[PDB]
């Protein structure tokens, strides 16, 4: 289950790539860098809540 | 004869980090002055030596490393530091003899709309020796499943870019960063001041 957050995640930073928002990309790619090493996952309602505010 | 410091601070393209160009200074006189003394470097940190007293030394060969980071990651170029560049990209070894420069180029290595020239690793399977470069674009598994060449759920293309553009935030800027590793090890020694 763990597995799905890393998609999502990493998803979040692909889409604000074609959105032309880099630092969000930026700041998104760094949650999946920590996710990646951690049991925390509020790293994914972090980069849900960068791209709503992106939107 | 001067060392090549204009080919290595000068140059008119960096290399991404994943992938850092190692250059080897030998045969010629290393005139450390005119770097220390430019302020156009924003960092230069020293390991294992002070900047002032690089002058009077000489060593084996010296090696610049180059590569361009955004700014937030500038301090894990660093011995004893981790991070996704630390461990993934370039990794410092605890022992480190040798100095680190960095510098601002939002005005050169960055484009209206973004430079998406640069790139990062962001998955690799394991960290990376000290002064290992990987450059394999193999697919990384993240997930139980095989990948077998096909990216998809929990299967990633290893390499991100870096989005520079020039209106991003500080941390979120470019910086051209050359690494001077110093071999002190005892020989004939073919680079001095
Ligand atoms: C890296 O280049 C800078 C700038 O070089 C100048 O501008 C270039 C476009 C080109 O026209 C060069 O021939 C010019 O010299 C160097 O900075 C200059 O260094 C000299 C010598 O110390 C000094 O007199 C100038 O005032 C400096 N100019 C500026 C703007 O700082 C820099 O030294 C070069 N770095 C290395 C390692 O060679």
């Amino acid at each position: 289950d763990k597995e799905w957050i890393l998609q999502k995640i990493y998803e979040i930073m692909r889409l604000l790539d074609e959105l032309g928002h880099a630092e969000a990309s930026m700041r998104v790619s760094d949650l999946i860098y920590e996710f990646m090493k951690k049991g925390d996952e509020r790293l994914l309602e972090e980069a849900e809540r960068l791209l709503e505010e992106v939107e | 004869n001067l060392c090549p410091f204009g080919e290595v601070f000068n140059a008119t393209r960096f290399a991404s980090v994943y992938a850092w160009n190692r250059k080897r200074i030998s045969n010629c006189v290393a005139d450390y002055s005119v770097l220390y003394n430019s302020a156009s470097f924003s960092t230069f940190k020293c390991y294992g030596v002070s900047p002032t007293k690089l002058n009077d030394l000489c060593f084996t060969n010296v090696y610049a490393d180059s590569f361009v980071i955004r700014g937030d990651e500038v301090r894990q170029i660093a011995p004893g530091q981790t991070g996704k560049i630390a461990d993934y990209n370039y990794k410092l070894p605890d022992d480190f003899t040798g100095c680190v420069i960095a510098w601002n180029s939002n005005n050169l290595d960055s484009k209206v709309g973004g430079n998406y020239n640069y790139l990062y690793r962001l998955f690799r399977k394991s960290n990376l020796k000290p002064f290992e470069r990987d450059i394999s674009t193999e697919i990384y598994q993240a997930g139980s499943t095989p990948c077998n060449g096909v990216e998809g759920f929990n299967c990633y293309f290893p390499l991100q870019s870096y989005g520079f553009q020039p209106t991003n935030g500080v941390g979120y800027q470019p910086y051209r960063v050359v690494v001077l590793s110093f071999e002190l090890l005892h020989a004939p020694a073919t680079v001095c001041g």
